[PDB]
């Protein structure tokens, strides 16, 4: 556009050799390539040279040099912010971003409680975790529960623990954090075999201590570990 | 482009305004080429034709 | 009791309306007035 | 006020031809559509070619920088400012969080089963939430679903609804989240 | 107009374009400090808020409908609020 | 004053602009960092604001005034700064004010202690002061075994002892006013 308004506009073409007479030679400095440069050269908060002679094309170098002012201005505001802020996440999110890469090798218990969730799991993108689970069985399945945990402080591994688990793991270990959402929904029925008479007994008992909250005062000390300070104080970082 | 997106548009006008005074800036010099020898239309054309001469770029 | 004639509930008494209006050279603040002289000195001395 | 200077400057009125010792016949730089290009080009800070030379005109433009210099700075300034403090905002992200925040009333659908289990919840955080739920009473638990839809809708209020419903909420109206997931899990179910 | 030639003249006017960069700029960065801070300043509205800073001397008439409310209080900010009311004495929980 | 005019000087030095474009307005933004993060930093003068911050080894007398205090505070930051006590041990309550002393001057360790002495810490050895504000008022009685006769003659002697004034006059006579000339009254902004 700064070539056009240059080959419209008649307040335009000056004549070079000031010092010497009328010389009838015409001659602007404006060609795209030089238009190429004068916008980058505005851009960069530079200048090439080339002041624009006609008022129709200050319009166009005015508005661009607006332009300019307003988006550099604004990239330094911004760019404290993340410095300032420091909005900080290693986020992977929900079950389907978390499934779109392998670095989150899915930890599992072999034959586990887990397995038989993903088994015959019937949300697509639950179901087709049990494609690449049993894929790489020897790696991102686990022995055991205390496996898991070791793995994931060593790689990137991420494995899978129950939410009061998670609880206290999250609490014996304060740089360590859950990930994501409420999978699983079950709960811990005490075992009694098939057709047992222990049944009812040990079922109103739970009641019984449910009824002060038993259950829940013993919960919310054998859940109580070390401090974990949540979150720590920062210090502004020079950039790397 | 919600953030600041609305001074593309005062880009853009900046672009649309200089077309009103760029051809203002044609036909005022017109209007002289047309004072001293040419009639009104005669003037406007003989400028713009030697604009499509366009003095080789390289 | 009979009846709330004038019903009602608990707010906070207080103001603290110390600031009202800077004014004066406020630009001036970022860096010192120690500094303003002392950058103008410099640049005195150097145009020399 | 630059043409102006410029029309009663001692060293304005100077000669064109800079390099022709002759040719005195003046030059006049400073026009009054010069001198709009020249201070937006610093209100732009860009510049033009046209610097000041008489010592007039050079305290003009010098301190036309220092208003420049100021205004896009201060531009920036707060700019940096206000983009912060949005990325400060952190809002909540627990019932915990929300238990505190009086000025962010909560109750739920009148003598639901929330209403039921805030009130039961021996949880030290959801007990309190019941104390809540027990002081404004009378302004918190709506009669129906519908009537706490509406009051968060319009007005700062958190309805300690239902995740089946809660998720019926997105799927029309995804003004309206899930802070926090699951308070308890349960199920429906016929009752005979 | 003028840039220096001359290497001499060049480098005086470099180092003194490297000064000025950072005057310029440390300007800049510091304003933003007093003028986020200042976003960051909040003047306070609630009483959760209020509950928390001890730092203003608040408190409420002995025996009042005000005071009892506070004193039977179970919620979290008017807890906290009645902590310190009965804690301290009438030297902040006034008669008037 | 120099002008790239071929291609090949305009691709570098345009970029080599872009390279320019960044650093400065990195650099800007990087200062902005260690300006804001020094100005919320916190002259943290109460002891809510010395209880959440977990860095200044916050400790006080185990056996004493200060401790059965906040073992048995309503006041939940107390009770808060208590449980860090109750996670604690000996290791910050470590006894006998001479203990705190030593650490508060040698460490970043925070004493928990009572006016008076305080005060009279602020007098001499001038690097330690009364960080923050009076939370509580107790008083220096004469201890009183159970129902001795004594209590009331020594309270009329006391309480004639300050009809007398002789309380603030041995005041000075045992407290001996001091030096240190307050001697932090700045830091508060201005890079100079
Ligand atoms: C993060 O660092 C830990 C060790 O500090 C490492 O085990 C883990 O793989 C890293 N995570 C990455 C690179 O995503
Ligand atoms: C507010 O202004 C009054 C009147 O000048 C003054 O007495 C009071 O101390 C001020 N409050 C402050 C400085 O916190
Ligand atoms: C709520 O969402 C609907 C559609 O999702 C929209 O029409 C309406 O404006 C929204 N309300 C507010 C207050 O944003
Ligand atoms: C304590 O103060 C004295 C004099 O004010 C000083 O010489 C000494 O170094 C200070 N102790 C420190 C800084 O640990
Ligand atoms: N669905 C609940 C009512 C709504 C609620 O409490 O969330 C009930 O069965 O009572
Ligand atoms: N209306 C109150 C007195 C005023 C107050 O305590 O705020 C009462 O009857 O106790
Ligand atoms: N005056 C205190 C003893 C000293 C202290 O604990 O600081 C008391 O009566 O327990």
């Amino acid at each position: 556009v700064l070539f056009v308004i240059a080959r419209f506009s008649p307040y335009e073409w000056y004549n070079p050799h000031p010092c010497n007479p009328d010389s009838d030679v015409v001659e602007n400095n404006f060609t795209l390539l030089n238009s190429f440069w004068f916008g980058v050269g505005a851009l960069m908060q530079q200048g090439s040279e080339l002041m624009p002679k006609a008022l129709s094309t200050r319009i166009v170098g005015g508005i661009w040099w607006f332009f300019t002012l307003i988006i550099i201005s604004s990239y330094t505001a911004n760019l404290a912010a993340f410095l300032t802020v420091e909005r900080m996440e290693s986020p992977i999110d929900s079950a389907d971003d978390l499934a779109k890469q392998t670095k989150i090798e899915y930890g599992a218990v072999e034959d586990g409680a887990t397995m038989t969730f993903f088994k015959k799991s019937k949300i697509s993108t639950y179901d087709k975790m049990w494609a690449f689970m049993s894929s790489r069985r020897q790696s991102v399945l686990v022995k055991s529960n205390e496996e898991g945990i070791q793995r994931v402080l060593t790689s990137d591994y991420a494995f899978l623990m129950e939410s009061t688990t998670i609880e206290f793991v999250t609490q014996r270990n304060c740089n360590l954090t859950q990930i994501g959402g409420l999978i699983d929904s079950k709960g811990y029925g005490v075992g009694t075999p098939m057709g047992s008479p222990y049944r009812d007994k040990i079922t109103i008992a739970i009641l019984q201590l449910q009824e002060e909250g038993k259950l829940h005062m013993m919960k919310e000390k054998w859940w109580r570990g070390n401090g974990c300070p949540e979150e720590e104080s920062k210090e502004a970082s020079a950039l790397g | 482009v919600q953030n600041i997106g609305g001074i593309f548009i005062v880009l853009a006008a900046g672009l649309v305004l200089s077309v009103f005074v760029a051809v203002g800036e044609f036909l005022y010099k017109s209007k002289k080429n047309a004072q001293l020898e040419k009639r009104s239309f005669c003037s406007a054309m003989v400028e713009e034709l030697r604009m499509s001469l366009k003095c080789q770029r390289r | 009791f009979s009846k709330p004639f004038m019903t009602l509930g608990i707010s906070i008494l207080y103001r603290k309306p110390n600031g009202t209006n800077p004014g004066v050279f406020s630009f001036l603040n970022p860096l010192s007035p120690d500094i303003w002289m002392y950058v103008l000195l410099a640049c005195l001395g150097v145009s020399c």
